[PDB]
RNA sequence: AUAUCA
């Protein structure tokens, strides 16, 4: 082994606590998009940490694109400050990470059909529909996308340890189904 | 049954049907005398009598697995019949009649299989897949013309009748991602060789070409030469290799058209396989015209 | 000419002897040219 | 149900 998964995307939610006028928000923000007809939220962005926020009239906000939990909270506080600077009585509350995505490379090809047959109740593999095997782990409850190349995607985690836990649990199985 | 006199654990007993007796094979004691012919008795339920003259014909067979136990005759015209009373007694059956009408969705499956050229064993699996998942809360509110389009591939995937999901996308309807999620929530409750016969037939190739393409495609997978390309592409590519090797050739445009793949994609798989063309062919393949392994396009 | 649609999609010719042995039907395909026209008028032509 | 047997 020796491989440890790399975090790729962190999704979080934040309650600003006050109602927002989206045209005002979009108008005053330096990096905003807002087309009511397409989606009901201002799509705001900041350069550091590089992230994207979906800002709603209710004052709720979704922050995505961060590569670390630190970066997620940091960028979230920053978006909240922007809203304040524009003039609303916003508050940075209820910061919570909802989804963590990770990925790695085991460095060997995998026999997906064998794995799907062996771990049938957790696996779903339809190569004509999507080339990767969808593995639904029980403990921890994580979803893994397994590819012939040996590249692995882990998602559905609320905490970093779950990403790490799942990979540790899957590695022996990937080894059992290697090609070379 | 077990002989009261002997009692040995494996109770060796014979059914002397011809004398209508059930005997203990060891002591010879007759264990039963009344014995009935099940063949002829079953002839009374499922006969050839559609006219109505047979006095033996006195019942009818039903299917408790598919329609439960719904015994029900139909008011219809007889020899001495006024066309008035038939209408009234039928207009009276209308007030006594929702889910006893959703059985006409079996008529949707039956008319889909017959439009897809599917066997009698596939319909009865598609009708049993649909009866056990159309009232599920796990399917909730899925596209009702895409959950019966998914239960046909569920019935085909047990009856060994090769039908790609894109083959059922042509029938009805199918929204791809919509009948792909529905094909999984029910599942909780093809290969190269599959297409080769049909594609080759449309292609108009000989058995020789079909067999070799079929052998190459399998070897391609066995070799793992095509990492993750769709089987349809692999097959179309293999068909290209074999056919080009033989006299009657078919072009990428023509193969792709039949396989319903694109030449560029067939090109993609083909070139991946070409390097190991030698390993791929059947051993007693006879390249003809002027197409030997060296000469194959290589494209 | 008479044909048969096997379980594995493939259609091919069918001779009387194969029909009698595999209990098939010695039938051929019926094909008809169909045309679907469309017409329209506003509130005769 | 058709065919047939005396
Ligand atoms: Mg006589
Ligand atoms: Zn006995």
């Amino acid at each position: 082994s020796g491989i440890v998964p790399t975090l790729q995307n962190i999704v979080a939610t934040v309650t600003l606590g006050c109602r927002l006028d989206l045209k005002t928000v979009a108008l005053h923000a330096r990096n905003a998009e807002y087309n009511p007809k397409r989606f009901a939220a201002v799509i705001m962005r900041i350069r550091e940490p590089k992230t994207t926020a979906l800002i709603f009239a209710s004052g709720k906000m979704v922050v995505t694109g961060a590569k670390s939990e630190d970066d997620s909270k940091l960028a979230s506080r920053k978006y909240a400050r922007i809203i304040q600077k524009i003039g609303f009585a916003a508050k940075f509350t209820d910061f919570k990470i909802q989804n963590i995505v990770g990925s790695c490379d085991v460095k060997f090809p995998i026999r997906l059909e064998g794995l799907a047959f062996s771990h049938g109740t957790f696996s779903s593999y339809e190569p004509e529909l999507f080339p990767g095997l969808i593995y639904r782990m029980v403990k921890p409850k994580i979803v893994l996308l397994i590819f012939v190349s040996g590249k692995i995607v882990l998602t559905g985690a609320k905490q970093r340890e779950e990403i790490y836990q799942a990979f540790e649990a899957i590695y022996p199985v990937l080894s059992e189904f290697r090609k070379m | 049954l077990t002989c009261p006199e002997c009692k040995v654990y494996p109770p060796k007993i014979v059914e002397r049907f011809s004398e209508g007796d059930v005997v203990c094979a060891l002591c010879g004691l007759v264990l039963s005398d009344k014995l009935v012919d099940t063949r002829s008795e079953w002839r009374t339920f499922s006969n050839d009598d559609h006219n109505g003259d047979d006095p033996s014909r006195v019942g009818e067979a039903s299917n408790p697995l598919l329609d439960g136990n719904n015994l029900s005759t139909r008011i219809g015209k007889g020899e001495t019949t006024d066309m008035r009373f038939t209408k009234e007694l039928n207009k009276a059956q209308g007030k006594n009649v929702k889910d006893n009408e959703v059985q006409a969705a079996f008529a949707k499956i039956t008319m889909l299989c017959d439009a897809a050229e599917l066997p009698k064993i596939v319909k009865d699996c598609a009708k049993e897949a649909y009866k056990l998942c159309h009232d599920e809360k796990t399917l909730k509110g899925k596209s009702m013309e895409s959950i019966m389009a998914a239960s046909i591939l569920i019935g085909c995937r047990r009856a060994e009748v090769a039908r790609t999901f894109k083959e059922i996308q042509s029938l009805i309807h199918v929204k791809t991602k919509e009948f792909g999620k529905t094909l999984n929530i029910m599942k909780n409750i093809a290969q190269n060789l599959t297409y080769i016969p049909r594609f080759c037939s449309h292609l108009g190739l000989p058995m020789q070409v079909t067999t070799s393409a079929e052998y190459t495609a399998k070897k391609c997978k066995e070799i793992k030469e095509i990492a993750g390309k769709s089987p349809i592409t692999i097959a179309v590519v293999s068909i290209y290799l074999n056919i080009l090797l033989f006299q009657i050739p078919i072009t990428a445009a023509k193969v792709g058209q039949t396989l319903q793949v694109t030449e560029g994609t067939i090109k993609s798989g083909y070139k991946i396989l070409y390097e190991h063309r030698d390993k791929l062919v059947d051993p007693q393949l006879i390249a003809n015209g002027v197409v030997s392994l060296d000469n194959l396009p290589g494209v | 000419k008479p044909m048969v649609n096997e379980s594995d999609g493939v259609t091919h010719a069918l001779y009387p002897q194969e029909a009698r042995l595999r209990n098939l039907t010695y039938s051929s395909g019926l094909f008809v040219d169909v045309k679907k026209r469309t017409y329209e008028a506003i509130d005769e032509l």
